RNA sequence: GCUCGCCGGAAGACCAAGGGUUCCUGUCCAACGUUAAUCGGGGCAGGGUGAGUCGACCCCUAAGGCGAGGCCGAAAGGCGUAGUCGAUGGGAAACAGGUUAAUAUUCCUGUACUUGGUGUUACUGCGAAGGGGGGACGGAGAAGGCUAUGUUGGCCGGGCGACGGUUGUCCCGGUUUAAGCGUGUAGGCUGGUUUUCCAGGCAAAUCCGGAAAAUCAAGGCUGAGGCGUGAUGACGAGGCACUACGGUGCUGAAGCAACAAAUGCCCUGCUUCCAGGAAAAGCCUCUAAGCAUCAGGUAACAUCAAAUCGUACCCCAAACCGACACGGUGGUCAGGUAGAGAAUACCAAGGCGCUUGAGAGAACUCGGGUGAAGGAACUAGGCAAAAUGGUGCCGUAACUUCGGGAGAAGGCACGCUGAUAUGUAGGUGAGGUCCCUCGCGGAUGGAGCUGAAAUCAGUCGAAGAUACCAGCUGGCUGCAACUGUUUAUUAAAAACACAGCACUGUGCAAACACGAAAGUGGACGUAUACGGUGUGACGCCUCCCGGUGCCGGAAGGUUAAUU
RNA sequence: AGGACCGAACCGACUAAUGAAAAAUUAGCGGAUGACUUGUGGCUGGGGGUGAAAGGCCAAUCAAACCGGGAGAUAGCU
């Protein structure tokens, strides 16, 4: 049982990319940016409540931040957690 | 030719890392000194 | 028996094996085993405290019974076994009550021999009883110095002690060194000589053998530089000084016993 | 794109360590790249790392670390008990195919497995900080059984030749398929089952150990591979539709047999040797306190569960350690022909041509090739080159510690073809036939397959161990017995070490060593042991105690604090 | 059987000629079941360690490491 408030905080964004699109189309799997602390179960819960859609399974991974250079000064982008969430057969997501 | 530095992360940490430094009085002193100096990287710890 | 090995290579030429067939060809009694890691002759400070120790073969520790307290229960000798931890051979015995122990194998002992500890026990080889009960003139081994402690004198491959006298609460032992020593008469002792008496006839025959026995090589002080040893230095071979340890103390002759606490027990020093 | 060349026990493929975006795409060429650069491991932007079963985490411990109390120490702190950490070791579980520009045992497809809860009905002794078993272990050697893998034939598809021949004993390609489940084999280990008692296993034990007694000779454990299923599937040479020339979608034949065969597996086995070969948990089992008709245990079945972190890419290197796009770096994989071979040569798969080129064809330098006659005359010195170089057989001195010396020396044979023998000796081994406690069984049988070595006869060349590969040999002699070790980076030796020898200390709270100490090593050793010193295999051997040391003595002389 | 023999890997470094290289190269060379070699981790600390002993090695540094301090040591010398 995850708290409503917690759930709302978990899910950061949808991730747009070719791969993501492919996943959506073929495998019925949505690619989300989620909180770095968000566990799989929590993510699933969030998905179910907040998008109103049955979840088969969630795979997560941590994306490491790229090191960049703004002019002369070096600086690193933040790490962030990506989640492939596979929706059950016949579940169409808006 | 096998040069002197042959890195190993665990070994480095055990040797020089924060916890090791903390463990002894002299280590602590070193840390303090570093702090005083204004070091950004207080220890070898990443 | 001793066996001079045929010189099919140098390093085998001068080898003499001591091959006893009556030893157990097999894995030892595992309950009585325990771990025994190597020092390298280095103490808790991590410094080398005794030179020339290092390496050699992994060895288990057989838990030998030197206290020898199963009084009244007769044991029977199951087998003789190789112990890597000592010059003697050990013997796995089986008490009538089902317990097993290792003991130093004495001279005549073999599989099937019955042995017994206690005051009542028969004065025969391998039997153990207090030296007040043991007849004067007898050869004993595995001799306790303090009652109850465990055998400390005469444990090595072909050693034994003579009970020369029993004067009241003490008995006088003629130790293998030639030292005559008073010992409390209630101290325990095992009848006969300890076993593996042709141990001294073995000859290692090569450098490697020594190494295998955990003995690193020994450098001569005279081969060193003066900063290292008192004998060091000299152009060519010089040695114009009285022999001494690496720590400057005389080596040829100078006595080093300082124990004033046990001077009373020493009847006569060895010669 | 087509040729050419190089690596191929790597200059290929996959990891660890280390790095940390170098990966992929688009875009830009100032700088960086030893030249140019449209290219890049460079700049900028975007994308990319998907796990119950791989690894970490986790449970367990080794060396070792920390260490409540504690012992010790001016202080700081040292050592260490209980404990708790610490992998490089022990501990549950996944395979095949398909897919991305870039991930995959992680996605998808198929087919699996594991150990937890929870609930069940069925049963009914459960229970640990404890007991026992197990885990649990060395070197070498030898086979035998296997597979990986390869070769040939069969089969299936395609081919009929840019130049003489090529419808055949011809040419090219393919002929692949897992874990799991079932079977429990080659083979290895052990005698089982029941009963009774017992000073043992810190207490108890129905467990282990020990005693008896009965009765049956098969009982159990282990075990590669094969076979079956998994699989009416998947993959499949290439054909056929579309084409953003990147590829996408459909389709799909055969898919067998024999022989050879590992250093891999059975094997943590067996045999043997002495130098005598981790630990703890998981796992099995036994009970105690306990609880007692409850919990807990095992039984299947249902359901839920398996979080977290790593996953790109380089990894003998242009990405790690070397200031550089400059030598070092642990593991795994190991095709063909020749060969003893992981050597060597040429090749496969795959990967590269080393980020300045173009000419010229002087001296001189580097790295190679050949050389008349002579053959060490060179030189400090045959330094360097040259030479020797294989298998089999014959043959082989002094001296010797009887092992050696010895590959001593020195010689002969060596290709190809035919025959012996349309392929032998051997190896393997199908049908058939017989037996049978019935199976992965035993006999007999020899088809097919594979296959040296030799002899005889012929034959070609200047030359047959034809290339690469691959000892120079002998004689006298110093030193050190020997194998070893050593001045990282001018010294590898006659130096150090060595087995052996001798002296000497040391009686165990050992001498000695590290420690203001506690303590630790010596050693869980005990004089056939340990320390120190010298000598240095083996053989034959090996006067002086005045000096300096050490050992013993203590009559006298002298002699501190103290008084 | 073997600190046995010939010989790749692997470990080394006797001869030779020659910055890519602050010790390498190519050609030969020694050991190659052991007193072998190697990965990972651990321990020993500066008059201290370790040393089959060369004053060797202890982070390209060794007859006393490096870093900071006494410290602007002292310098009848340049």
């Amino acid at each position: 049982m995850i708290r409503e408030e917690r759930l709302l905080k978990v899910l950061r964004a949808p991730h747009v990319s070719e791969k993501a699109s492919t996943a959506m189309e073929k495998s019925n799997t949505i690619v989300l940016k989620v909180a770095k602390d968000a566990t799989k179960a929590e993510i699933k819960a969030a998905v179910q409540k907040l998008f109103e859609v049955e979840v088969e399974v969630v795979n997560t991974l941590v994306v490491k931040g790229k090191v960049k250079r703004h002019g002369q000064r070096i600086g690193r982008r933040s790490d962030w957690k990506k989640a492939y969430v596979t929706l059950k057969e016949g579940q169409n997501l808006d | 030719m096998k040069r002197t530095f042959q890195p190993s992360v665990l070994k480095r940490n055990r040797s020089h890392g924060f916890r090791a430094r903390m463990a002894t009085k002299n280590g602590r002193q070193v840390l303090a000194r570093r702090r005083a100096k204004g070091r950004a990287r207080l220890t070898v710890s990443k | 028996a001793v066996v001079k090995c045929k010189p099919t290579s140098p390093g085998r030429r001068h080898v003499v094996k001591v091959v006893n067939p009556e030893l157990h060809k097999g894995k030892p009694f595992a309950p009585l085993l325990e771990k025994n890691s190597k020092s390298g002759g280095r103490n808790n400070n991590g410094r080398i405290t005794t030179r020339h120790i290092g390496g050699g073969h992994k060895q288990a520790y057989r838990i030998v019974d030197f206290k020898r307290n199963k009084d009244g229960i007769p044991a029977v000798v199951e087998r003789l076994e190789y112990d890597p931890n000592r010059s003697a051979n050990i013997a796995l015995v089986l008490y009538k009550d089902g317990e097993r122990r290792y003991i130093l194998a004495p001279k005549g002992l073999k599989a099937g021999d019955q042995i017994q500890s206690g005051v009542d026990a028969a004065i025969k080889p391998g039997n153990t009883l207090p030296m007040r009960n043991i007849p004067v003139g007898s050869t004993v081994h595995n001799v306790e110095m303090k009652p109850g402690k465990g055998g400390q004198l005469a444990r090595s491959a072909g050693t034994y002690v003579q009970i020369v006298a029993r004067d009241g609460a003490y008995v006088t032992l003629r130790l293998r060194s030639g030292e005559m020593r008073k010992v409390e008469a209630d101290c325990r002792a095992t009848l006969g000589e300890v076993g593996n008496a042709e141990h001294m006839l073995r000859v290692l025959g090569k450098a490697g053998a020594a190494r295998w026995r955990g003995v690193r090589p020994t450098v001569r002080g005279t081969a060193m530089n003066p900063v290292d040893h008192p004998h060091g230095g000299g152009e060519g071979r010089n040695f114009g000084k009285h022999p001494v340890t690496p720590w400057g103390v005389q080596t040829k002759g100078k006595k080093t016993r300082s124990n004033k606490r046990t001077d009373k027990f020493i009847v006569r020093r060895r010669s």
